[PDB]
């Protein structure tokens, strides 16, 4: 007895620790620089459409118009 | 085959083979029939939500523990809690797997009579073993000695070992635990204008108290330091909006623990029954369970407990010893841990309660030898 | 966040071994230093009475 | 950030004092146990001497 907290801490004192930073490296690597640019080129996407919107209501306005 | 591990508990039920690390299956030990009346037709409406099932549809139901205090007051629901957790939580038949229930000291002999019977007739496992919740507690910090104090949800009690030799005359269980810290601080919240009242939002007020409060380490500054600034007041958003603020009710809730007068209750705290419990031993073997203080159980889990009983009982223990306090971060699933170290055992193997003694002498074999 | 707590409770494990290590090799160093002493107090002593049984 | 830096310096700085103190100790303490063991051994031999001083 008490020869197993060792076999049963230690592992886990490093193991665990070096495993969930891996996670947290790869997880932030995968997760916020890639919604970062999807962000920004769904926003691009969201400026084109504001301008298709505004070229037609404009053109159907001037033809309409009466 | 591999042994099931069950721990009833009594708030949480916390299942799974012996040999892991952690229960398989953890989920609240409610059993909810609905209330209302039932207006669609063919929507597959059950009479009864067991386990964490019951804790999503709580808007409906009415939520009622099984058990009481460590006791079993409603043995038709603890049964379908049971049906529950070995059918669908962990999908294993009993009839090909020896099962490990624990219970609490002191508890009426015909509570565990019937849960031995139960297990026999209904389940028909191969063999049961009921164990007392504190050793295996003892069991998963490696030790053997020291004085455990297992917190529970339900009851709490305190079971001084030395070298592996229980002292029966020295066991002190008190039934201050989470349920009467939950009503109470449901009491008091009232004074801030939040009432709760249906057994569901009970659930909330646990929910608060789990993630907000924390223990004191000294009292009276403390009352005295949320009465002048605000830097306690720590907001919390209900399932619904709403956000409620609370004061110094944070260290106000657990500190019933210390001073079981605010809920009326006569006896001491678990700062001062601790110390009786050693005090009640031999004169030479208080050093060790001086120096092995070991806390268990789900409440002892509060921020800042493990530093506020070290100050009390050094307060009251007499200057030379050492006063020590083990408190693993694995604290709320210990019993189970220890339970699975147990059921591992190679010299264990021969003391479960076969069948065929049970079929000899009837459900009262679990007070003979076979403890 | 998740790992950062851990690494946290690991830090502190350590803190409370290397702490309780510590104060156990303080209270060892009292002991000794006190028996050491009180032995050489009775081997004065020794030498008084060696010097009266000279005498 | 900033609180994770201190936190963890200062915690490891407690480890390394705890350490270093428990290493003075113990050295202190075996100093002082062999100064103890030669106590003991010339006391005997004092006590021989008075033996055969007496006799
Ligand atoms: N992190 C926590 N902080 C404070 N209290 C907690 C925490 N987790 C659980 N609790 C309290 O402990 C109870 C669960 O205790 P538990 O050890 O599951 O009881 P049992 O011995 O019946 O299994 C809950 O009702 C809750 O009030
Ligand atoms: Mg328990």
């Amino acid at each position: 007895d008490f020869d197993d907290i060792h076999r049963k801490r230690m592992e886990k004192d490093l193991n665990e620790l070096q495993a969930l930073i891996e996670a947290h490296f790869e997880n932030r690597k995968k997760e916020e620089e890639e919604l970062v640019s999807l962000k920004d080129r769904i926003e691009r996407r969201r400026a084109e459409r504001a301008e298709q919107q505004r070229i037609r209501n404009e053109r159907e306005k001037e033809r309409q118009n009466r | 085959t591999t042994a099931l591990v069950c721990d009833n508990g009594s708030g949480l039920v916390k299942a799974g083979f012996a040999g892991d690390d952690a229960p398989r299956a953890v989920f609240p030990s409610i059993v909810g029939r609905p209330r209302h009346q039932g207006v669609m037709v063919g929507m597959g409406q059950k009479d009864s939500y067991v386990g964490d099932e019951a804790q999503s549809k709580r808007g409906i139901l009415t939520l009622k523990y099984p058990i009481e205090h460590g006791i079993i007051t409603n043995w038709d629901d603890m049964e379908k809690i049971w049906h529950h957790t070995f059918y669908n939580e962990l999908r294993v038949a009993p009839e090909e797997h020896p099962t490990l229930l624990t219970e609490a000291p002191l508890n009426p002999k015909a509570n565990r009579e019937k849960m031995t019977q139960i297990m026999f007739e209904t389940f028909n496992v191969p063999a049961m073993y009921v164990a007392i919740q504190a050793v295996l507690s003892l069991y998963a910090s490696g030790r053997t000695t020291g004085i455990v104090l297992d917190s529970g949800d339900g009851v709490t009690h305190n079971v001084p070992i030395y070298e592996g030799y229980a002292l029966p005359h020295a066991i002190m269980r008190l039934d201050l635990a989470g349920r009467d810290l939950t009503d109470y601080l449901m009491k008091i919240l009232t004074e801030r204008g939040y009432s709760f009242v249906t057994t569901a939002e009970r659930e909330i007020v646990r929910d608060i108290k789990e993630k907000l409060c924390y223990v004191a380490l000294d009292f009276e500054n403390e009352m005295a330091t949320a009465a002048s600034s605000s830097s306690l007041e720590k907001s919390y958003e209900l399932p619904d909006g709403q956000v409620i603020t609370i004061g110094n009710e944070r260290f106000r809730c657990p500190e019933t623990l210390f001073q079981p007068s605010f809920i009326g209750m006569e006896s001491a705290g678990i700062h001062e029954t601790t110390y009786n419990s050693i005090m009640k031993c031999d004169i030479d073997i208080r050093k060790d369970l001086y120096a092995n203080n070991v806390l268990s159980g789900g409440t002892t889990m509060y921020p800042g407990i493990a530093d506020r009983m070290q100050k009390e009982i050094t307060a009251l223990a007499p200057s030379t010893m050492k006063i020590k306090i083990i408190a693993p971060p694995e604290r709320k699933y210990s019993v189970w841990i220890g339970g699975s170290i147990l059921a591992s055992l190679s010299t264990f193997q021969q003391m479960w309660i076969s069948k065929q003694e049970y079929d000899e002498a009837g459900p009262s074999i679990v007070h003979r030898k076979c403890f | 966040m998740d790992a950062i707590k851990k690494k946290m409770q690991m830090l502190k494990l350590d803190k409370e071994n290397a702490l309780d290590r510590a104060e156990q090799a303080e209270a060892d160093k009292k002991a000794a230093e006190d028996r050491s002493k009180q032995l050489e107090d009775e081997l004065v002593s020794l030498q008084k009475k060696l010097k009266g049984t000279e005498d």
